């Protein structure tokens, strides 16, 4: 079945610093 | 695969449980771990002058 129960809102959020990883092992 | 010369002692680093080997300002290798258990190994210069 097609449930597309979801939709594309283009909202954003501008409080966000959170993408942050470990780039190595050291 | 690290290749180098020095002196192995014991240390009192604390490593992450992903983390290897450690560098310093310089990034200069100070602190490996052995891969049979596991411990924190500081390495050092041998005597020159």
């Amino acid at each position: 079945q097609c449930v597309n129960l979801i939709t594309t809102t283009q909202s954003y959020t501008n409080s966000f610093t959170r993408g942050v990883y470990y780039p190595d092992k050291v | 695969g690290l290749t180098g010369t020095g002196v192995l002692t014991k240390s009192n680093k604390k490593f992450l449980p992903f983390q290897q080997f450690g560098r310093d300002i310089v990034d200069t290798t100070d602190a490996v771990r052995d891969p049979q258990t596991l411990e924190i190994l500081d390495i050092t210069p041998c005597s020159f002058g």
